[PDB]
DNA sequence: ACAGGGAAATGGTTATGTCTGCTTATCGGTAGAGTG
RNA sequence: AUCGAGAGGU
DNA sequence: CACTCTACCGATAAGCAGACATACCTCTCGACCCTGT
């Protein structure tokens, strides 16, 4: 079972296999990235071909801190439910805890209430813990301070937080930003506008965090809540018609579809010699050995040795067993096993004995017959879909 | 169902999932289906007759 | 870089015209033919409302 | 389950104790231990639904409306 | 190491490879299995290290010193050491400086061990 | 444990495509039945025998396993 | 030196050797195992694999899906080696050089000796590069001595162990015969 | 018809312009019906084999996803597993991973 | 005529019901404790 | 190659 | 032993915005703007 949990800075720290932080808008489209573009070349790993990229997430400095949008309600029922604690080493119990929709940002609100008397030495633990940046009912909480009293935890805390069903990692500040690889490639105008942002603001920082820096520290926090946060192989769709003069597990079908797709068979000793009177006469498309794959066509002039190992798809012929589907319909009895018949039109041919089980007249209707793969499911389709 | 985003953020910050062998993961992981040829039954060979 | 043909498309060209706008931007169109006469699997229809799909 | 049960995968839950009458009629039945059930229940369901309402019955529309309430109830309502 | 795990001593490892080789004859002599690099690397080295030829009269020697407090550690350290003297022990271990003048006692024991076998 | 002792198709279909791929892989058969042209007729000409290699083993939800022989069990 | 572990390994066994007898089985089973051992060096957590003696327990073997064989889980114990840190080994050198030379200790073969560490022993240029000392003593191929080992360092790209030895001391001397 | 061919640069699945070639795409109603009849085998197949198909890397340690392989804490990538995991649920944990959540993928094996 | 940043607005206001869910006023309903 | 829209057989 | 007076939990509506167009599959026909050197 798989389990989810956030990402922490060190988690994308570790993860992040580049040591050089990304700054130029160049530097996305570099070699350690994989190869999902069309020119190029890596440095990573170095896989040629798209089928083998898988790609190489990356990380960039963010000196700044900034809350997670979507779990401010996490921080605030785990704030709200902890019992009244002291010391966290090893007149509070009026607190309350509001926030603020300042521009779409979501601050966190540390207010008092008004029945109570305001006193300067008063949370003397938030004085040694951090500077009291605003002397009113307004004050701007930083994170830095709330990643202050949660980095201590202690054993009660630990084991309320485990029983309540959270815990808090070290990834609501969001210190290293995770870049996705160039698989993808307005998201990238974001990225490149929120880049040109935080260095703008970067080069525009002078000591430590105060008031002209904070009036300077929220463009920022407003950019970043704002606007930043199958197929399958086989197939085959013709118009259907009537023959009754053909067993119900019979079904016609026509010729290019029966030439283009094959059917997987791995080489047995009971059959040595069909194999080989199949395989010299041409009609099979191509055969897989090991784990490359050698075509049939013109061009070889030595013959095709037999062996177990070399896999072979033969033509579809009379004995294939293949299974249909239908539009959607609520009974499962429209999906049906029967076999295949040759002929040289271009329609396939249902007896008017299965129009009760399907749901498809012969008005136009279109159907959609797949083909079994694996021996497995050759016989899974052979015994439960059968007639 | 509905919108995948707060569902995924819930089970982020919930963090706690059990081993399950629903639908999920069997269609979207690759694991194999516990329904009908793939229920709750092995096929280990036996040596004594053999 | 070339336009090929795919699967359904097929036949004999019956003209090609080729022609240009006063932006300057060359055009050119080849059409080709293909006769046919029914085949199982097309749909028929009347004047009141039957449709059906010939099947022999 | 091999049990005769009718178990759920989520918590080992059981929902009955037997798939199949055991009145004094015996018959036996396709529906086997490892044959999922609720997947053929909910599609032997929607199909005399799909029925009743594609066609313009009026006769039927009681009949579809009926079953249509039966399968919106809610453990919270209000008047 | 799993609950089973004891250290093996010296000159077992040449019967059984000594064993291992008498049957590569007949395993070289069948086409189906081809023979292993390693067997007569390890028999060349063993060849090359051997000292003893009775494991039983050794073990039932030095058991007592496995009730004075001693583990199979040092003891394969003593047995693949042919150890008898008092340098040979000290530049074996340098940490028995303060130990010294008790250990001299099972080196002398040992010394006359290997003299009388 | 199972007083039936009826086998369920879905087992009957693992088992008959298992001993289909188990044959495909250059194995003979324990029947003198050889001589046929796809691997179906020879998994479907054992199974319809009794001398079967492998058997079966099922699962409780209550966090055990039975065994069951397929020599003991009947098919229909 | 020498460690006995016990340790699952999932061995592969076609189905061709399928027959009555239960003795051709058996045998089929050991020489798979046999052969399928005498394809890898050695791991870093448990070091080199010597052979098997005894088989502990049979396991009854699973089916693999789209390939057709079937997989024994069996429960075995075999013989391993690995060299501690500080474990005095006894090796013979093969290949001299200038800076030092190449011991082997059984299977191992990368264990290198440092020359900055050689107060006595003196390189002597030709043909045979060979260490002379005051005692007349002299370290050649099919020559044993006895070194300490100070560290050893893991390569993942040869699959073998770096060991470095020391000679620094007060008389040293080779093994005389009794 | 479809045998094999081009796919679908995002997603990795036959395109939707079936001029030439393509394919279809796996529907609701045939997964519902499958899962009605009771198939296990065949739904797999068509789901890995014939459709994108891919591999996965983990320490047996650590909980993270190692992109060979390679994971920086436990640097020994002696300790890995590769289990078949279709590139759907890759695309996923990597869009997971760019928005800023982890995944736990407990193995046995 | 092309590279680089991320903007460019025009006021306007009479024309799917029907619902689930989330966040605010409104109504009582107490429940004490100043008095008595 | 990509996106969006429109027109269709079920 | 009666009175009044405001702190606290409900129930209330009561207002507030959204949210939604079953599914398999086919074909053709156009796709960001203002400004500086
Ligand atoms: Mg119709």
């Amino acid at each position: 079972g798989i389990t989810f949990a956030l990402a922490s800075h060190h988690e994308i720290c570790i993860q992040s296999i580049s040591e050089s932080a990304i700054n130029h808008p160049s530097q996305l489209t570099n070699a350690f990235l994989g190869l999902p573009l069309e020119f190029g070349k890596c440095e990573s790993c170095g896989a040629t071909e798209p089928d083998k990229c898988e790609g190489h997430f990356g990380y960039i400095q963010l000196p700044v801190p900034i809350y997670h949008p979507a779990h401010v309600n996490e921080l605030k029922q785990m704030l709200s439910l902890l019992c009244l604690k002291c010391l966290k080493i090893k007149e509070a119990s009026q607190i309350s805890i509001k926030d603020r929709a300042s521009d779409g940002a979501s601050y966190l609100e540390l207010k008092l209430p008004s029945r109570s008397r305001l006193q300067p030495g008063c949370w003397n633990f938030l004085e040694r813990y951090g500077y009291r940046y605003g002397s009113d009912y307004t004050r701007p909480l930083l994170a830095r301070e709330v990643k202050e009293i949660l980095r201590r935890i202690p054993e009660e805390s630990r084991k309320k937080l485990t029983a309540k069903g959270h815990i808090p990692q070290e990834g609501y500040i969001l210190e290293y930003l995770p870049v996705p690889p160039n698989c993808l490639s307005p998201s990238r105008i974001e990225l490149k506008d929120v880049l040109k942002k935080v260095i703008a603001i970067k080069s525009s920082r002078s000591g430590e965090t105060n008031f002209e820096s904070h009036k300077a520290e929220a463009s920022e926090m407003f950019r970043v809540v704002d606007t930043y946060l199958k197929g399958s192989g086989f197939s085959s769709r013709s118009v259907i018609t009537g023959d009754a003069y053909r067993h119900v597990n019979e079904v016609g079908i026509p010729i290019e579809i029966a030439q283009r797709i094959t059917f997987e068979e791995r080489v047995s000793v009971h059959n040595r010699g069909y194999l080989q009177k199949l395989v010299d006469d041409k009609l099979c498309l191509s055969y897989t050995q090991g784990s490359t794959t050698y075509s049939l066509r013109d061009g070889s002039k030595g013959h095709t040795e037999l062996k177990p190992g070399q896999v072979v798809h033969r033509r579809v012929m009379d004995g294939d067993v293949v299974f249909i589907n239908r539009p959607p319909t609520t009974h499962k009895h429209s999906l049906q096993a029967l076999r295949v018949y040759v002929h040289e039109d271009n329609t396939v041919k249902i007896n008017p004995l299965m129009c009760s089980p399907l749901s498809a007249d012969f008005d136009g209707d279109c159907v959609h017959l797949f083909y079994p793969q694996s021996l497995s499911a050759k016989a899974e389709v052979m015994e439960l879909f059968s007639v | 169902l509905i919108a995948p985003r707060k569902c995924f953020e819930k089970a982020a910050e919930k963090c706690h999932t059990d081993s399950l062998s629903t639908v999920v993961g069997s269609c979207s992981w690759g694991k194999r289906v516990d329904v009908g040829t793939g229920s709750q039954f092995e096929l280990l060979w036996n040596q004594k007759e053999t | 870089h070339s336009i090929k043909l795919k699967h359904t498309e097929r036949g004999i060209v019956q003209k090609v015209v080729l022609s240009s706008n006063d932006e300057g931007k060359n055009f050119a169109a080849v059409s080709l033919r293909q006769v046919r006469s029914p085949c199982l699997g097309d749909k028929f229809s009347s004047m009141h409302g039957q449709k059906g799909v010939l099947g022999y | 389950t091999n049990d005769g049960t009718v178990r759920n995968t989520c918590s080992n839950s059981v929902i009955q104790f037997k798939y199949g009458v055991d009145s004094e009629r015996g018959h036996q039945g396709l529906f086997e231990a490892g044959e999922p059930v609720g997947v053929l229940a909910a599609t032997a369901m929607s199909n005399p639904a799909y029925k009743a309402v594609l066609d313009s019955s009026p006769n039927s529309n009681s009949s579809w409306e009926l079953m249509k309430e039966v399968l919106l109830c809610k453990v919270n309502f209000q008047n | 190491l799993p609950e089973n795990a004891e250290c093996m001593m010296d000159c077992e490892a040449f019967q059984i490879l000594d064993g291992i080789k008498g049957q590569l004859v007949g395993l070289s002599e069948d086409p189906s299995i081809k023979i292993p690099v390693s067997y007569d690397r390890a028999l060349a080295y063993v060849e090359s290290c051997v000292h003893y030829t009775n494991p039983q009269s050794v073990r039932k020697v030095l058991e007592p010193l496995k009730t004075y407090g001693i583990s199979d550690g040092e003891m394969c350290v003593i047995a693949n050491a042919s150890s008898e003297s008092v340098d040979e022990v000290l530049a074996f271990i340098p940490s028995l400086k303060t130990k010294k003048e008790v250990i001299n006692q099972p080196l002398q024991d040992a010394l006359e061990e290997l003299s009388k076998l | 444990r199972k007083t039936s002792k009826f086998m369920t198709k879905y087992e009957r279909a693992r088992i008959l495509g298992t001993r289909a791929l188990q044959i495909s892989m250059n194995a003979p058969v324990m029947v003198e039945l050889e001589g046929e042209t796809d691997p179906l007729e020879i998994a479907m000409k054992e199974l319809r025998q009794r001398k079967i290699p492998f058997t079966i083993r099922r699962y409780l939800p209550d966090g055990s396993f039975e065994e069951w022989g397929v020599d003991e069990l009947i098919v229909e | 030196m020498f460690l006995k572990v016990q340790l699952p390994w999932n061995v592969m066994i076609p189905a061709e050797n399928m027959d009555a007898k239960g003795l051709m089985l058996k045998r089929a089973i050991l020489v798979e195992l046999l052969e399928a051992f005498a394809s890898k060096k050695a791991t870093k957590e448990l070091g080199y694999y010597v052979a098997v003696t005894t088989l502990d327990k049979i396991g009854e073997g699973k089916i693999r899906e789209h390939t057709g064989e079937v997989l024994f889980p069996v429960m075995f114990s075999g013989m391993t080696f690995k060299i501690f840190k500080g474990e005095i080994i006894h090796g013979v050198v093969h290949k001299v050089l200038k800076h030092g030379v190449f011991m082997r200790c059984g299977p191992i073969e990368n264990v290198y000796l440092s020359y900055t560490k050689m107060p006595d022993y003196k390189y002597i240029p030709g043909e045979n590069p060979i260490f002379m000392n005051e005692k007349t003593s002299r370290i050649q191929v099919e020559t044993t001595v006895r070194v300490v080992v100070i560290g050893i360092k893991w390569m993942e790209v040869e699959r073998e162990f770096q060991a470095l030895a020391s000679l620094e001391g007060d008389y040293l001397g080779p093994l005389s015969e009794e | 018809f479809r045998n094999t061919g081009p796919v679908h640069p995002l997603t990795r699945q036959p395109v939707a312009d079936r001029k030439r070639f393509g394919g279809i795409k796996f529907g609701e109603m045939e997964r519902d019906c499958l899962i009605a009849h009771g198939a296990s085998a065949n739904l797999h197949e068509r789901l890995f084999t014939l459709s994108d198909s891919s591999q996965m890397h983990i320490c047996r340690k650590c909980k993270t996803y190692a992109n060979g392989p390679y994971c920086r804490v436990c640097v020994s990538s002696d300790h890995v597993v590769r289990v078949y995991v279709p590139y759907g649920a890759k695309l996923l944990c990597q869009e997971l991973f760019s928005m800023g959540i982890t995944l736990n993928f407990d193995t046995k094996l």
